[PDB]
């Protein structure tokens, strides 16, 4: 548990977060 | 020039509808400016409801 | 913008131009067929690709052929 | 035209109702139903043995086989 | 069976073989349908550098130009016919 | 017996089906009076049952273990009755009814207006060409011998 | 009397006729020969 | 070429939300790219296979990961039939507590999902047992796929990359991948079964510290090069034999048996190392094959070029094929896919039949689960193929340098191809529904002795050959004294004669009239879904309802609404079609592969022979029955660990009933209520004040078709997958 606790939430809220704002901002770009 | 009022030509344009049927030629244009003088109708109609096309002399053969 | 071309088999009767919804083909003069006309596409950026002048051509293979291409906002018809 | 074409619709009505009334009267058990309507099942119509499939006439009571109907004609 | 016997033997008459009764029309077909073409043209003539036909293991002062490739090609086939009788002659098969 | 089978004739599950459908008929039987016409009907069912397991049983059909006909179609003689012989009749037929339909598209191809036959039977030209079929692998194999039957 | 045998004969009309001849005939044979499984 | 596709200026410039989509969706088609080459064209699929294989070795390395830290190999291992292999852990901070204690399984000290990958059993019988054998396989797989993506940067690299002639050495390629890729690899498969698994099932531990000082059998290699091969074979393992034990434990390392160990009920592993070792060395004979660098070899352009009949029947036979065929990426991965969607099968069909692993013929639902898994993967795989081909007609297809050819002979008479598909596939459908038809109606009447029960003898007359005595018909294997039986009574067939004719393994199951109308449901799919790709991939160039379509390329919207309608022309289009139909034949499959087998399991497979033959048994005995549990693993009473599959069971036909949105309206319909949506926004005080950078459009025809048809094979796949593995997992068959 004192892995998943870390990784799960990282994997699952912090990357998607931190993927999809950076995808925004190259797809947006000109 | 080109055969004769009702000559009974094969097609030979490929993409033509009539490809390798037969039809009827209703005249051919003397004007030799004109690049496709053949005239020719046919029996049955194509995707568009249409039933006669005009067709070079080298896209006809008469049989 | 999309693609129009106009091949030499076109009669020249002109079905495809009064079918166009936006004014991107005309009529020029020809020696090559009866009508002595052939039609032409100087203005396919307004081209919005409906294809109501094949939906018109007479010809056994199409004389106008439309080949969809890169959108612009014209050719979406996009009014906003 | 959309005037005769009603009648040929209201036609149409009186055909279907003639058979509902005449199949109420020749292929039924109505006359049984109204005497034990809590469980004898309204049937108004019978098919012929062929094929098997004379199985579709049911045991719906009052000394009838038949389909059991659910058009409600019986209570009408 | 002396497997010494069987594998030297075996070699000896492929290589015998590919020498003096097959050579000719070995070299015949080789000639027939030469090197692999990519449209028209070898894959080294097509900038393959790495097929390049290796001219100095193919030299050979044997007579009829046997070589290198030869001996491995032939004796190979000796050794597996060779096991292939071994082997086929340590079991006890009965059909 | 083929594929593990027994005749439907030796076989006990065959038997208990004809007997648990009798019994099935039976207990609807029994609601109605003897004279009537349910019991008629549900009697007519119950010898028609009778008629037809005896009659699978005497031609020689053979069971699983479900009890049921299995269908032997390999080309064994014993088993032509379910295959080959109504197959025979099958293809006879079907080629009556595609040879009389080309005669009649030919009959009308170099009229007028064809479609017009297409939509509208002419049925006394039909009458005609209907007995064609009677001999279609004769006549169909004479068209082909003869470059009639396909075009080139 | 013409133009009724002409409708009469229109593709709907004459398969109707055609079709409800041929049900006749496969539920008489039924009715004669039933449960034909062989043959 | 300034914004987001920076390999489409054509999309780059295009000002709506249709910009973003189709760049995602055309990043993999290299060769539509602004400004591609032929070299920049193989460098990049290059560089993206190494990738490819960076991924595959990295998923390997989690799931030998996952297993040692999460799972119960460990206690699998020393009681492989009464522990649940474990995937891994869960940790899910939307569990309620019963949640949590219901997927508490295994000897796991909290919630976990089982594996019905079965990749314990694959682990284990080649040699795995502890939790550090499978971290250190981890880590070197980590190592591989690292090096992987190494080299593919490296290969990118102007120093490295390869020009476009060597990758067009033809019979170089195929020379090394015969001898290398596939020959040393099983020759070296082979030495690790000696080495480590076949000592791993003897009860000796076998590892890299140890392996040097411990021989393999007891001879040395002596027997190997002094020919006397036999005594390899000599003292084999006992019928009686324990797996992982010295109990019964021979010393053979290479035996011909047939069969099954009779207490794992798979194949023998002296077996398997014995395959993998004469496979190798047939091999690495082929591969010696093709002309390279020394003078000998043939020449593949030559040998087509040579088969051409006299008597001209095919034209000009295989000429040119060489170049179509090398010079066309598409030919070559069409090729791929169409080979490797057969042996897909064939491996779904092999390993269900003849397992491999120790303890995963019992295992019921791990074996549905890969049996479906690859007849799904390979059904895909069967219409990429097809797909591949289309792409060839138009993009690759030279017809005058293939004149006269096998190929441009298969254009010519493509009308008798398709309508002789369209004719087999036209009977196959009447009979087969008609025949189920009518034995439904006998059943409906209370009637089934009348039912239309066409005995498979065909393929029974196989089973016979084969040995099964079930039938009666005593042929060749079955005989007496065929020289069939006589020839192989003394090696493979005392062990393989037992396998067949026990019939509580999965070995040529017996068969009946249920059987065989389904193989011809079977058969129409396969038809039918072939009619699709055959016809879309002939027509790909052109039609007479479009003559030019090979000036459109293989997706295209359609040709517009003139000369009556031109919806779904394309050969994209027949592919998509030809997904629903292959959806379709898979189910059947896998639907009948699953019934046949929950019914074996339970012990009666008189519930499938009746019940199969009419199609309201097969919705109410396998689909409505087989429900039950699934149904409930959550209801107003409780939950339990069908959950998971219950909640994913709705969540497949929620989307699959999604995808039906995208398949059914079309696209004008939502452009036009798009634009109420665009005037509303620009008239909405404070939502005024935000504005989109990209406008606003609905999806493209085309987009739809694909949106659609994801929707519904995902829908399709998780409804599947969820009542696959909670029937079969609910009560272990
Ligand atoms: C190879 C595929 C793979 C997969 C599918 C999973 C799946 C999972 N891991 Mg795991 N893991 C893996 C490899 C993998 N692992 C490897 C190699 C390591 C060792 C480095 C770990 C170490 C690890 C820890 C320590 C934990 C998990 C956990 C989890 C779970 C939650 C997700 C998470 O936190 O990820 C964690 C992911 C990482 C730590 C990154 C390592 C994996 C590689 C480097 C990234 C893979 C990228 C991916 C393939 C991109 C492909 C798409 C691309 C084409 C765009 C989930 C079941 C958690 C768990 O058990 O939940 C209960 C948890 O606590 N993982
Ligand atoms: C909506 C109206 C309706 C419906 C659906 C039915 C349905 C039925 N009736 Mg019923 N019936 C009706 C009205 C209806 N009836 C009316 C109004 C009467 C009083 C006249 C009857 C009197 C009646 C009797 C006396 C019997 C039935 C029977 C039946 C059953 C079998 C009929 C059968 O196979 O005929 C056989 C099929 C045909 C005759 C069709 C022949 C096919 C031809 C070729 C079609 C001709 C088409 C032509 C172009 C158009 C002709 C139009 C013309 C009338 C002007 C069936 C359930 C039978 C029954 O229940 O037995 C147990 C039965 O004996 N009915
Ligand atoms: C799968 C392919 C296949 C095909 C095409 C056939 C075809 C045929 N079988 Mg058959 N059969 C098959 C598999 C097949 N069988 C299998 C696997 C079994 C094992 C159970 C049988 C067992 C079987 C029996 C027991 C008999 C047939 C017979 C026949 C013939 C049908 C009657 C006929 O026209 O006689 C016309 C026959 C000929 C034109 C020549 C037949 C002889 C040559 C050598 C063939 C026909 C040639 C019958 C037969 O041959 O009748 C004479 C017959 O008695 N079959
Ligand atoms: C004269 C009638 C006739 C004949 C001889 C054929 C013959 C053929 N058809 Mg065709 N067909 C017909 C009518 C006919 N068809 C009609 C009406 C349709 C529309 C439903 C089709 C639709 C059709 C398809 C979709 C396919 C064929 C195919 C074929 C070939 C293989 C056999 C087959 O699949 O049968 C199939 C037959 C049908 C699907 C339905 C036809 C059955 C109708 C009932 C028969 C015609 C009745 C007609 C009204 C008779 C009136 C005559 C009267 C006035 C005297 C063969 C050339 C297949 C092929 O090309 O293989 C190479 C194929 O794929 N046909
Ligand atoms: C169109 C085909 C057809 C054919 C060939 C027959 C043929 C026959 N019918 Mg039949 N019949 C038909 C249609 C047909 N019928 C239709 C549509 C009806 C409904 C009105 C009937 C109602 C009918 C009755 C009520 C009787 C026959 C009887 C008979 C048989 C006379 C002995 C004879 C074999 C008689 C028979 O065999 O006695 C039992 C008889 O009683 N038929
Ligand atoms: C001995 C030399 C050698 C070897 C080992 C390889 C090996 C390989 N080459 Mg090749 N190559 C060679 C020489 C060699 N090459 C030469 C000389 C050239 C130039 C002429 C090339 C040019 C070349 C190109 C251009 C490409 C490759 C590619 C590949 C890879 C194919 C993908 C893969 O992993 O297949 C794995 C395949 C197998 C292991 C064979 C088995 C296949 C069967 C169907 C599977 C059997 C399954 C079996 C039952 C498994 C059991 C189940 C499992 C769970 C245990 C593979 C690594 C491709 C690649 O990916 O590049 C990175 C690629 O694009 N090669
Ligand atoms: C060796 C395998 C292989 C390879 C290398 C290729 C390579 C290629 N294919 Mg091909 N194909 C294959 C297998 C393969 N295919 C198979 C198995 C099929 C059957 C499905 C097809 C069907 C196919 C078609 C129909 C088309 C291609 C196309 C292409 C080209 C570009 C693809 C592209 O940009 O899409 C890139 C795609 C993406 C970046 C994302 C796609 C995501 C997919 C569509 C949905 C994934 C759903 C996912 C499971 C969601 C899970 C949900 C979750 C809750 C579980 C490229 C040349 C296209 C082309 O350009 O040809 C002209 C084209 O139209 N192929
Ligand atoms: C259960 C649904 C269903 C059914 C029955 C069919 C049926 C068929 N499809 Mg289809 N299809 C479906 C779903 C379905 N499809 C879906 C979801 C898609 C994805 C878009 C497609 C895409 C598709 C394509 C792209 C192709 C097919 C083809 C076919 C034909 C296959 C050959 C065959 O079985 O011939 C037998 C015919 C049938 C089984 C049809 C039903 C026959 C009926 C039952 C007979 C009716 C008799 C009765 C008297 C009628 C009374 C009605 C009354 C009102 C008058 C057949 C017409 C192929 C084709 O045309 O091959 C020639 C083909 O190319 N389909
Ligand atoms: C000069 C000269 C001479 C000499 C020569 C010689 C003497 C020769 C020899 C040679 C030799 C002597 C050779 C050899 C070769 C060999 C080889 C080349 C081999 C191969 C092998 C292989 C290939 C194998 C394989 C395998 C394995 C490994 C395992 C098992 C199986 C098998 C078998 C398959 C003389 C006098 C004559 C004359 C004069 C001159
Ligand atoms: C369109 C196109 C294409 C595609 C194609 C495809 C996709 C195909 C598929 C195909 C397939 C998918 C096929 C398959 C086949 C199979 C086979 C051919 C098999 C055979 C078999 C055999 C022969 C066997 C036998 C046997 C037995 C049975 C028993 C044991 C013994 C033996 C082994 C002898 C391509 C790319 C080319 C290109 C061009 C275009
Ligand atoms: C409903 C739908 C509409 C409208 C739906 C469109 C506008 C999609 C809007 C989707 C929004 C943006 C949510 C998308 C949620 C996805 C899960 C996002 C996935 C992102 C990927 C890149 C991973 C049309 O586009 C229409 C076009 C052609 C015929 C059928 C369709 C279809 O019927």
């Amino acid at each position: 548990i004192n892995l998943p606790s870390l990784f799960v939430p990282l994997v699952g809220l912090l990357f998607p977060a931190v993927a999809m704002a950076s995808l925004f901002l190259h797809v947006e770009k000109r | 020039i080109g055969p004769k009022r009702g000559a009974k030509v094969k097609i030979l344009r490929q993409e033509s509808y009539w490809y390798k049927g037969t039809g009827s030629v209703v005249a051919v244009d003397q004007d030799p400016n004109t690049r496709y003088p053949v005239v020719v109708r046919f029996n049955k109609v194509n995707y568009a409801n249409v039933s006669t096309n005009n067709y070079a002399l080298d896209e006809v053969e008469e049989v | 913008s999309h693609s129009v071309k106009i091949y030499d088999t076109c009669i020249g009767c002109t079905q495809c131009v009064r079918a166009c919804p936006t004014d991107v083909l005309e009529m020029i003069p020809w020696g090559g067929c009866k009508a002595k006309q052939i039609a032409s596409a100087p203005r396919t950026e307004d081209c919005v690709g409906c294809k109501r002048c094949e939906s018109a051509c007479p010809t056994d293979f199409l004389s106008v052929r439309v080949y969809l291409w890169h959108e612009t906002t014209r050719s979406m018809g996009l009014a906003y | 035209k959309v005037f005769s074409a009603h009648f040929g619709q209201l036609s149409i009505i009186f055909l279907w109702l003639s058979g509902m009334y005449f199949h109420g009267a020749r292929f039924s058990n109505y006359e049984a139903w109204l005497n034990d309507p809590t469980h004898i099942r309204p049937s108004a119509q019978v098919v012929w043995p062929i094929v098997g499939q004379e199985i579709l006439n049911g045991d719906v009571g009052g000394g009838f086989r038949g389909i059991q109907i659910t058009s409600g004609f019986f209570q009408i | 069976l002396n497997p010494s016997l069987v594998i030297s033997l075996s070699t000896g008459l492929s290589l015998f073989l590919g020498r003096f009764v097959f050579f000719n029309f070995q070299r015949e077909n080789v000639a027939k349908q030469g090197l692999p073409e990519q449209n028209g043209v070898t894959h080294f003539e097509a900038g393959d550098t790495r097929a390049k036909e290796y001219v100095s293991l193919l030299k050979s002062n044997d007579p009829v130009g046997f070589n290198i490739v030869d001996v491995l090609a032939w004796g190979s086939i000796g050794h597996i016919v060779a096991y292939y009788i071994l082997a086929t002659s340590s079991n006890g098969y009965d059909p | 017996d083929i594929a593990g089978l027994t005749p439907c004739k030796d076989s006990k599950q065959f038997a208990k089906r004809e007997k648990q459908s009798i019994k099935k008929l039976e207990s609807s039987l029994k609601l109605y009076a003897p004279d009537s016409a349910p019991a008629l009907a549900i009697n007519a069912t119950i010898e028609k049952t009778k008629r037809r397991f005896d009659n699978y049983g005497k031609q020689g059909l053979l069971c699983g273990a479900d009890g049921l006909p299995h269908l032997i179609v390999s080309g064994d003689q014993r088993h032509w009755g379910e295959f080959i012989t109504p197959g025979i009749l099958f293809l006879y037929i079907a080629g009556w009814i595609g040879w009389v339909g080309r005669s009649y598209l030919i009959a009308i191809r170099d009229d007028k207006k064809p479609t017009q036959k297409e939509i509208i039977i002419d049925v006394p030209l039909a009458t005609r060409l209907v007995f064609r079929g009677f001999s279609w692998p004769i006549a169909a194999y004479r068209e082909l011998l003869n470059g009639e039957l396909v075009a080139k | 009397m013409r133009d009724l045998k002409t409708y009469l004969s229109v593709a709907p009309v004459a398969s109707t006729l055609w079709f409800a001849a041929l049900a006749g005939l496969l539920i008489e044979i039924n009715r004669f020969f039933p449960d034909a499984l062989t043959f | 070429a300034l914004r987001f596709p920076r390999f489409s200026q054509g999309l780059a410039q295009d000002p709506t939300t249709r910009r973003i989509w189709f760049g995602i969706a055309t990043a993999h088609d290299f060769e539509s790219h602004d400004d591609i080459t032929e070299g920049r064209l193989y460098q990049n699929i290059f560089a993206s296979h190494f990738g490819q294989l960076a991924i595959i070795f990295l998923w390997t390395s989690g799931n030998l990961f996952h297993v040692a830290w999460q799972g119960n190999f460990e206690a699998w291992v020393q009681d492989p039939l009464h522990v649940r292999p474990i995937a891994h852990a869960i940790w899910d901070p939307h569990f309620g507590q019963p949640a949590v204690e219901a997927f508490t399984r295994g000897g796991a000290l909290g919630p976990v999902n089982i594996a019905y990958s079965g990749v314990y059993q694959w682990w284990y019988t080649i040699g795995l047992r502890t939790n550090e054998d499978l971290y250190t396989g981890a880590i070197f797989l980590l190592f591989l796929s690292f090096i992987s993506l190494l080299a593919g940067w490296l290969h990118l690299q102007p120093k490295w990359k390869p020009s476009v002639s060597w990758f067009k050495n033809a019979e170089s390629r195929l020379n090394h991948h015969l001898s290398g890729l596939f020959g040393v690899s099983s020759l070296a498969w082979a030495g690790h079964l000696v080495h480590v698994a076949i000592p791993g099932s003897r009860g000796e531990y076998v590892r890299w510290n140890n392996f040097l000082s411990v021989l393999p059998h007891p001879q040395g290699l002596g027997p190997l090069f002094t020919g006397q091969w036999n005594l390899y074979a000599q003292n084999p393992d006992s019928s009686n034999h324990l797996f992982s034990t010295s109990q019964g434990a021979g010393t053979a390392i290479l035996t011909l048996l047939g069969g099954f160990h009779p207490q794992t009920q798979s194949l023998w592993l002296t077996d398997m190392a014995h395959h993998h070792l004469a496979i190798a060395i047939l091999f690495l004979i082929g591969g010696h094959m093709y002309r390279t660098n020394f003078g000998i070899g043939h020449s593949i352009k030559y040998i087509l070029e040579a088969h051409i009949p006299p008597g001209g029947r095919l034209g000009r036979g295989h000429k040119g094929l060489y170049d179509t065929i090398n010079n066309s990426i598409h030919f070559q991965l069409g090729l791929a896919l169409a080979s490797l969607g057969v042996i897909t099968s064939l491996v779904a069909q092999h390993m269900y039949s003849l397992p491999a692993y120790a303890f995963i013929a019992q295992d019921f639902t791990t074996q549905a689960a890969l049996y479906t898994h690859h007849q799904y993967i390979a059904g895909f795989i069967m219409t990429g193929a097809f797909a591949h081909g289309a792409i060839f007609f138009i993009r690759d297809y030279n017809p005058e340098q293939n004149a006269d050819n096998v190929l441009a002979r298969m254009l010519e008479h493509k009308e008798a191809i398709i309508s002789h598909l369209s004719w087999a596939s036209l009977f196959l459908g009447f009979h087969t529904l008609g025949l189920y038809v009518h034995n439904d109606v006998m059943l409906a009447f209370g009637t089934p002795e009348k039912q239309i029960l066409i005995e498979p003898i065909f393929a029974q007359w196989i089973q016979s050959a084969h040995g099964k005595t079930s039938y009666g018909f005593d042929v060749l294997l079955s005989s007496t004294n065929s020289p069939a039986l006589n020839a192989g009574r003394s090696i493979w067939l005392p062990g393989w004669l037992n396998a067949i004719n026990e019939n509580s393994n999965s070995l040529f199951l017996t068969i009946g009239p249920g059987d065989f109308l389904v193989h011809h449901a079977i058969a129409l799919g396969l038809h039918t879904t072939t009619l699709i790709l055959v016809k879309g991939a002939l027509d790909a160039r052109g039609s007479k309802l479009m003559p030019d379509k090979k000036d459109f390329g293989y997706s295209f919207p359609c040709d517009g609404p003139g000369r009556g309608g031109t919806c779904d022309i394309s050969a994209w289009d027949a592919f998509y079609l030809a997904v629903f139909w292959m959806l379709n034949t898979i189910g059947w499959v896998t639907f009948y592969w699953h019934w046949k087998h929950i019914t074996l399991w339970q012990g009666n497979v008189s519930q499938f022979n009746e019940s199969s033959t009419y199609l309201m048994g097969w919705l109410r005995d396998y689909l409505w029955l087989n429900s039950s549990q699934l149904i409930n693993g959550y209801n107003p009473f409780g939950m339990n660990s069908l959950s998971v599959w219950a909640w994913m069971f709705l969540f497949g036909h929620l989307v699959w009933a999604t995808g039906f949105m995208f398949l059914i309206s079309w696209r004008g319909y939502w452009q036009e209520l798009i634009e109420t949506l665009a005037w509303a926004h620009e008239r909405t005080p404070l939502a005024n004040l935000i504005r989109w950078r990209d406008k606003p459009v609905a999806l493209s025809i085309v987009q739809a078709r694909l949106v659609g048809l994801v929707h519904f094979s995902v829908g399709y796949i998780f409804t599947y997958a969820a009542f696959l593995i909670a029937s079969t997992s609910g009560k272990f068959g």
